[PDB]
């Protein structure tokens, strides 16, 4: 499975960006595929999705000027946004949205110059061998659909917990998910330094898949 | 009893078509909007006890049904409770309202099938 953005790099404002996310390893016919970005020194943020079978749903933010198009024959999904300003300039990931969502490696473009989701703390300075709590409470019940992520600085966000419980194999049992309905939690035990990073929520029941604001773990 | 495991398993079948043929073959404005929402589906649905895998998404299920329910989906957690007796383990790939509605209900004709 590999989701691989390609994109302009730096744009003017007079032109639109166009980035093409190409798949390999599953088919766009069987899977939703997500645009997220992360602008420079900001947190994600969800921008549309293409179903499965072929409509489309925006963030109201951007709803007037995206485009999301796909071709399944080519295993290729397209994000067209005009109007640009300089504060699009972030890293664009394309993501396919299973139960555990895979994302692409994000590509960076520079511009030439709803369900609530409260996710607390948003900072904790700590030590090796605590053992912290970070919390994601919905202004809805998701029924689950609550993912965590692990972001390291010049690295995309790493997938910790889908479905609100399920460990990713690969990731240390230091981590678990808990929650049921609004209020989801995020455990790391004996924390390592492996473990220094910014942590997210995102809930994806219901468009916009919004994400909390981040917590960032310093030790 | 297979006897009476098979009249709760036709009765669980004919609550899904129910809700099916309800948002199939009914005007039904806010389609579109029900479509966008995503269930997750069992890895494998050959035993009763998977039926957990089922039970898990009724509250999603209601929840959906409620954008165009309680009595069909309440009536449905009865049987699903009798007839399950584990963990349920789900595959990646996730569906629609639709799509959900006719793995259960297939999985359902697979056991009736298989008793009768």
């Amino acid at each position: 499975v590999q989701l691989q953005e390609s994109g302009p790099g730096l744009v003017a404002p007079s032109q639109s960006l166009s980035i093409t996310c190409t798949v390999s390893g599953f088919s766009l016919t069987n899977y939703d595929i997500s645009w997220i970005r992360q602008p420079p020194g900001k947190g994600l943020e969800w921008l549309g999705v293409i179903w499965t079978g072929g409509g489309t749903n925006y963030n109201s933010g951007f709803m007037s000027r995206l485009s999301i198009t796909k071709d399944n024959s080519k295993s290729q999904v397209f994000l067209k946004m005009n109007s640009l300003q300089t504060d699009d300039t972030a890293i664009y990931y394309c993501v396919r949205q299973g139960r555990s969502p895979y994302w692409g490696q994000g590509t960076l473009v520079t511009v030439s110059a709803d369900i609530q989701v409260t996710q607390s703390p948003s900072s904790l300075s700590v030590s090796l061998g605590d053992r912290v709590t970070i919390t994601c409470k919905a202004s809805k019940d998701i029924y689950n659909r609550l993912a965590w992520y692990q972001q390291k600085p010049g690295n995309a966000p790493r997938l910790l917990i889908s479905g609100a419980t399920s460990l990713e194999t690969g990731v240390p049992s230091r981590f678990s998910g808990s929650g049921s309905g609004k209020d989801y939690t995020l455990t790391i035990t004996s924390l390592q330094t492996e473990d220094v990073a910014t942590y997210y929520c995102q809930q994806s029941w219901d468009t916009p898949y919004t994400f909390g604001g981040g917590t960032k773990l310093e030790i | 009893s297979t006897k009476k495991t098979q009249l709760q398993l036709e009765h669980l079948l004919l609550d899904l078509q129910m809700i099916l043929n309800g948002i199939n073959n009914y005007k039904n404005p806010k389609l579109t909007r029900m479509l966008t929402f995503k269930f997750y589906m069992p890895k494998k649905a050959t035993e009763l006890k998977h039926l957990q895998c089922l039970e898990e998404e009724l509250k999603p299920l209601e929840e959906v049904l409620n954008l165009a329910p309680r009595d069909l989906i309440s009536n449905i957690n009865v049987i699903v409770l009798e007839l399950k007796g584990f963990m349920c383990e789900y595959a990646d790939e996730t569906a629609t309202i639709v799509e959900f509605l006719n793995r259960w209900i297939t999985f359902c004709q697979s056991i009736i099938s298989t008793l009768t």
